[PDB]
């Protein structure tokens, strides 16, 4: 499938990143706490951003190309995260 | 888990080696599958958390005696 949802939930703790189709079905995931940040680090932009990454990385896998963003949460992620996405290749 | 670790302080031990971030590893290293990728940011906070590798305020990793 080409066109899904990336979730970003990014909290004071962690943020997490599932990318879905439309029908919001998960294709796949990543979180800081998923890629070994721990503490600190888990809730750090840097950590959103290569959250986002893996996500993404799993995503072309199945075949994306483009995604709509949902944010939630007050983390300081969002911002990194989605660049993140565009960076890594999935036009938002 | 461990072989990679040490594959990669290898690689950072390497005279011409210069601090990379995380992007820069992975094209460095040919990394092109999700899985991988995984492995190698596992096996970077494994390594900062032992000390053996540094990152910088500028999100590059580099070797502690050569900085």
């Amino acid at each position: 499938i080409e066109s899904g949802i990336a979730h970003i939930r990014s909290t004071f703790n962690n943020t997490i990143v599932t990318i879905t189709d439309t029908h919001g079905n998960a294709i796949s995931w990543s979180s800081a706490g998923a890629l070994g940040f721990r503490g600190s680090r888990k809730s750090t932009p840097f950590a959103a951003q290569m959250a986002a990454e893996t996500a993404a990385k799993g995503s072309i896998e199945h075949g994306l190309k483009t995604l709509e963003v949902t944010v939630k949460g007050p983390g300081s992620g969002r911002e990194a995260a989605i660049r993140a996405l565009q960076a890594a290749g999935l036009e938002v | 888990k461990e072989a990679f670790m040490e594959k990669l302080l290898s690689f950072m031990k390497e005279e011409a080696y210069k601090p990379l971030t995380v992007q820069e590893l992975e094209e460095m290293l040919n990394i092109t599958e999700a899985e991988e990728f995984k492995e190698l940011v596992k096996a970077l906070v494994a390594l900062e958390e032992k000390g053996l590798i540094v990152r910088t305020r500028s999100d590059r990793y580099g070797i502690p005696e050569k900085m």
